[PDB]
């Protein structure tokens, strides 16, 4: 069924998962027209469908050519989703498949069902987590690969950079989340807080900086107080 | 005008011939009813005062053969039989019309009710639903599930629905997933019409045979059956014109005929509203959406 906080540690046991976010997958420019008339011009998107064990982000990046022509945009962006990712999990060899494939908006449970018939044996869920992927266009890097598309794509990541050298997978998920939580609330802010320090950078094959497990239990506190900080400005607590 | 005879009545019932009824009181002295229209099916349908749950019943149709109901006290219910003898049974259904120990079978003349309800509806077909193959009627009763139900427990005392499954390989092409999800049209004309039920009239009388099953005994799977084939209909952007007005007749007449004391345990909201509202249909079926709008608005 849905997932919750109850089951929460179930993300990390040893049946492969995959998170599918479709969050980034139509996005638009909304602008005038010469008649003053108001119109859409889109831009390139992605898939986020990541393994939270591993690590493993499968990003299929969305060229602004697959909607030419089309109608209802925002409902064929479910279905392409779907499509994208019954697409992956046919190419991966059957000891890689998913056992179980989370939607984090459930309009996406139809298409992605639909799309999934051939594997009755993987069970497609919901989920009652608010969880922050919207804002991985925020990580320079995936938004950088994203817009500069010119043809449909996919682009493997690891967003966990070299964590799980160090530590489980459940801390780097809450890591992650916490990241793309702070991220989400002030942009500039979590990102002057990831970089105020030049002599910390990020290595061409990461997504994030190479903090010591000092410094980054530092960020954390620090991206927790920008959270919290905003959450009582902005519901007077 | 055909007669089904009974033996006597020992236990107290209540009893159904189509969608009229009416009580008996144990051991009163009732013998049958008469005058029963030749040229459709027909149920017989059975609660007894004691028994909150099981309504029983029978479909059959007279020009089949020569049928009476007499009870069974060890297995404690009506039971419907043929009788092959056939002098015998001219000699008691003229001795109980003489003695006028039976019901008439209560049509105006003016009413086409019970034809509009079943006019699809084959004892040929249904005995397919209802597998039970040495007898030319069949029993139907309030707990008996569907083949769908079973697959999601006796084979034997099933109904045989057509499965329908909206998310199923036999209702989606590959490669053609958002539209056919969206738009049933295959699903409904090439599998199910073309490929199933071959024409429009067997659809029909399956969907009222469902409907008729639910209403008469609360058969919950039949229930689903018939909102199902509704809803695949609806559903479908493409249907032809003489289905769509055929369907807003047979819906205008199952709603018109529907107990209003069971309205709520007989009619989906969530489909409803869809079909009347939402569907590429919500245009197509005016006699029905009126008299839904007069008679159920609170659902809507
Ligand atoms: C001879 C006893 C059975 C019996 C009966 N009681 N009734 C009512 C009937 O109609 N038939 C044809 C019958 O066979
Ligand atoms: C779905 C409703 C079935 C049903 C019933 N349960 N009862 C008790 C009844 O008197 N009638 C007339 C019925 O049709
Ligand atoms: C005509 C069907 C009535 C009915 C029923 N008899 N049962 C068992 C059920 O579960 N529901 C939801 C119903 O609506």
């Amino acid at each position: 069924g849905a997932m919750n906080s109850s089951n929460y540690a179930e993300l990390f046991n040893n049946d492969i998962k995959l998170f599918v976010d479709d969050t980034n997958v139509y996005r638009v420019t909304v602008h005038k027209t010469f008649e003053g008339n108001v119109a859409t011009k889109a831009i390139n998107g992605c898939i986020f469908t990541l393994n939270p064990k591993t690590g493993h982000l499968f990003l299929k990046i969305i060229h602004t050519s697959v909607w030419a022509g089309q109608k209802r945009l925002s409902q064929l962006a479910k279905w392409k989703t779907a499509e994208e990712v019954s697409a992956l999990v046919r190419s991966l060899p059957k000891e890689e498949q998913p056992k179980q494939i989370i939607v984090t908006r459930k309009a996406m449970l139809d298409p992605l069902e639909v799309h999934m018939l051939d594997f009755p044996n993987i069970a497609i869920r919901p989920t009652e987590l608010r969880l922050p992927f919207s804002a991985a266009m925020s990580i320079d890097k995936l938004s950088d690969v994203v817009m500069k598309a010119t043809e449909p794509q996919m682009v493997l990541f690891n967003i966990y950079d070299d964590w799980l050298d160090r530590i489980s997978s459940y801390t780097a998920f809450s890591r992650l989340t916490l990241l793309l939580r702070a991220l989400k609330t002030n942009e500039e802010s979590a990102k002057m807080i990831l970089l105020s320090d030049p002599t910390i950078t990020i290595k061409s094959y990461h997504l994030w900086p190479s903090f010591t497990d000092e410094q980054w239990i530092t960020i954390e506190s620090q991206m927790r107080d920008l959270i919290l900080t905003e959450y009582g400005r902005k519901y007077n607590v | 005008m055909n007669t089904v005879p009974f033996t006597s009545a020992p236990i107290e019932v209540t009893i159904g011939i189509d969608q009229y009824s009416f009580n008996v009181k144990e051991n009163q002295p009732f013998h049958g009813i008469k005058d029963i229209p030749i040229g459709h099916v027909h149920v017989i349908h059975f609660q007894h005062a004691d028994n909150s749950s099981m309504r029983y019943g029978y479909w059959f149709d007279c020009r089949m053969g020569n049928f009476y109901i007499q009870y069974d006290p060890k297995d404690g219910l009506y039971k419907m039989m043929e009788e092959r003898d056939g002098a015998k049974f001219e000699n008691i259904v003229h001795n109980f019309k003489e003695r006028q120990m039976m019901v008439s079978y209560p049509k105006i003349d003016e009413d086409d009710t019970w034809y509009n309800l079943t006019e699809f509806v084959q004892m040929d077909k249904i005995r397919k639903i209802v597998r039970k193959d040495e007898n030319q009627f069949s029993y139907v009763d309030s707990s008996m599930t569907t083949v769908q139900e079973n697959e999601l427990s006796d084979p034997a005392h099933s109904l045989n629905y057509t499965v329908i499954n909206f998310k199923s390989r036999e209702a989606i092409r590959p490669g053609h997933e958002m539209e056919d999800f969206l738009d049933k049209s295959y699903y409904l004309n090439t599998v199910m019409l073309q490929g199933i039920f071959k024409n429009s009239s067997n659809y029909f009388g399956e969907l009222q045979f469902a409907f008729l099953n639910a209403m008469f005994f609360g058969n919950y799977g039949s229930s689903l059956q018939w909102h199902a084939m509704i809803e695949l209909i609806c559903s479908s952007a493409t249907v032809p014109k003489h289905m769509l007005d055929k369907l807003d007749e047979i819906l205008y007449y199952q709603i018109k005929t529907l107990p209003e004391q069971y309205s709520d345990i007989l009619l989906n909201e969530r489909v409803w509203n869809i079909c009347l509202y939402s569907s590429f249909q919500k245009n197509s079926l005016h006699n029905t959406e009126k008299i839904m709008e007069n008679k159920y608005p609170e659902l809507l």
